């Protein structure tokens, strides 16, 4: 993805001021929850049949910080974005087999959560940066796909 | 299907949005114009910037249709029907739009309710507009 | 919504289908396994290979589901109710993978009935389909 | 897109025989008739208020060939997909703005005219090969989105 100065300042302005330890998380959770299919793949996790079972899940909380983490190297690197995911794209393709769609699901969840954390701040011209970002990230964990 | 907590949900959070609804309308649309720029095909007659009245009377038609599927929302098909010719019959919207639009309403109201904007009420929220998004495509199948 | 147009299409293609509906609904299985390997994830317990016996039971349960379907077209929520329950609400079935099954399923019919596949009955079994899939993932929703 | 040996011969044994005056038109028409939003687009071409209006509309058979020979290109280079649409990718996404999604639906509704067309010759395997060649093209033409 490209990003202008701007888009780049306003991604990269709130990105620092986000809770690396708990917005990783809540994205995941809330994936569950909204996208109950997704629970197929989380099984293991246990616990999960209301969505207060789900937030309160600490290998939920667990995990959403090991994709947030995964987001800050895809902002680190935008430029390279396939590079930066092949590792990932492969496991998410070749082993787990997910479909693509639901990259941009979790990416859309992600886009709510800031939202709800940062209120009037996620102006209009400041989603539609990260969504750009977003569908570049979902665009490259498919890559094995294409 | 929308079980008896989702519309317990969608009254209860669609309650808390009162008399802001066409404000929330307005900038569920500039989110969209902006951020899926593939949809401003459909509007190409609306000077779609910043501080657009067209886009403000625009946002109020969309929440009070919006307010009509809440106050009806056990027949939709009824209510909404009208604005089902309109929208699958004769402007043709690509369904794919209709996602892309539930999606800037529900980061709207996160922007704006951060108390009713839970778990569950996002779940209850996100299943109410696709329903609407399904009767609005309703021709189309 | 399905007209009466399409109905009496349905009907009809349906019809000419006739006793190889079973023989169709495996070949339909087959060739979305393999132009669609993600789906494979929710069949883990099958053997998936061509001639397997579980893909040929398993494809005739899909086709009289589907006959089930056309032969009570206009309550097709009373008629599928429970096979909503399990694809949407016991295996949790993505349900991005029912279009990649009408796909299958259309281009299979489209394989055998080359006089009856026309561009309006194309249309009708793309719409038919797609009603079927929205009541399969009504859960959801 | 990769494509095996003998997924190519597949795929390349099949389009030699393909009538290239007439299956690009099947297919333009039968998008514009099952997907009518698609028609927006093509207003211009006229009478398209019923299936057979649309099926015998001079026009729609004209720019269905132009659309196949697109194909055949892609076929020609596969392996470079991307350099091959680039200057088609830029009409789709920067001037006409079409969701990359009705890129899939005609992908898809091409490989039913096969099916139509060559009946049982266009078995399952010869179906996988061409969805992973139709998934290419798809996703080169919105290389411009991505
Ligand atoms: C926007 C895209 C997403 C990103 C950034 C992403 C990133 C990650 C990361 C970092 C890991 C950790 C792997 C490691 O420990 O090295 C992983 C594993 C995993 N992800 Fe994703 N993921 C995404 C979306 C999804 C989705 C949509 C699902 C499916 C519902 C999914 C299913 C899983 C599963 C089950 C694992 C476990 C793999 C294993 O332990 O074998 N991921 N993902
Ligand atoms: C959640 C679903 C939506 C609702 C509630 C909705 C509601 C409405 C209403 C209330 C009107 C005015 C009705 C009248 O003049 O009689 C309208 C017009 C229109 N809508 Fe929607 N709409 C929705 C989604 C869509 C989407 C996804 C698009 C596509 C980008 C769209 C495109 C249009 C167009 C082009 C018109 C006519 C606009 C104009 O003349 O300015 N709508 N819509
Ligand atoms: C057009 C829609 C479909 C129809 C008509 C249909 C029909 C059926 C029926 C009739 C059964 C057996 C019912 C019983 O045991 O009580 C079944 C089982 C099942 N279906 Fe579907 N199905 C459809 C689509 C899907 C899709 C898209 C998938 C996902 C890949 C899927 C996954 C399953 C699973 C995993 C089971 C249980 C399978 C097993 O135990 O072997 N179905 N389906
Ligand atoms: C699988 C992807 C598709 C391919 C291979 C493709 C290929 C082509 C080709 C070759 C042209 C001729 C341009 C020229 O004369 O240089 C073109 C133009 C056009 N296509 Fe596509 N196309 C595809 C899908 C679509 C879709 C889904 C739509 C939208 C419903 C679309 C809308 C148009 C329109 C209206 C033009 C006219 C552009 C103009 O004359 O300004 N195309 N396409």
């Amino acid at each position: 993805v490209h990003l202008t100065p701007e888009e780049k300042s306003a991604v990269t302005a709130l990105w620092g001021k986000v809770n690396v330890d708990e917005v990783g998380g809540e994205a995941l959770g809330r994936l569950l929850v909204v996208y109950p299919w997704t629970q197929r793949f989380f099984e293991s996790f246990g616990d999960l049949s209301t969505p207060d079972a789900v937030m309160g899940n600490p290998k939920v909380k667990a995990h959403g910080k090991k994709v947030l983490g995964a987001f800050s190297d895809g902002l680190a690197h935008l430029d390279n974005l396939k590079g930066t995911f092949a590792t990932l794209s492969e496991l998410h393709c070749d082993k787990l087999h997910v479909d693509p769609e639901n990259f941009r699901l979790l990416g859309n969840v992600l886009v709510c959560v800031l939202a709800h954390h940062f209120g009037k701040e996620f102006t209009p011209p400041v989603q539609a940066a990260y969504q750009k970002v977003v569908a570049g990230v979902a665009n490259a964990l498919a890559h094995k796909y294409h | 299907v929308l079980s008896p907590a989702d519309k317990t949900n969608v009254k209860a959070a669609w309650g808390k949005v009162g008399a802001h609804a066409g404000e929330y309308g307005a900038e569920a649309l500039e989110r969209m114009f902006l951020s899926f720029p593939t949809t401003k095909t459909y509007f190409p007659h609306f000077d779609l910037s910043h501080g657009s009245a067209q886009v403000k009377g625009h946002g109020k038609k969309v929440a009070d249709a919006l307010t009509n599927a809440v106050a009806h929302v056990d027949d939709m098909p009824n209510a909404l029907s009208a604005l089902s010719d309109l929208h699958a019959h004769k402007l043709r919207v690509d369904p794919v739009n209709f996602k892309l639009l539930s999606h800037c309403l529900l980061v709207t109201l996160a922007a704006h309710l951060p108390a009713e904007f839970t778990p569950a009420v996002h779940a209850s929220l996100d299943k109410f507009l696709a329903s609407v998004s399904t009767v609005l495509t309703s021709k189309y199948r």
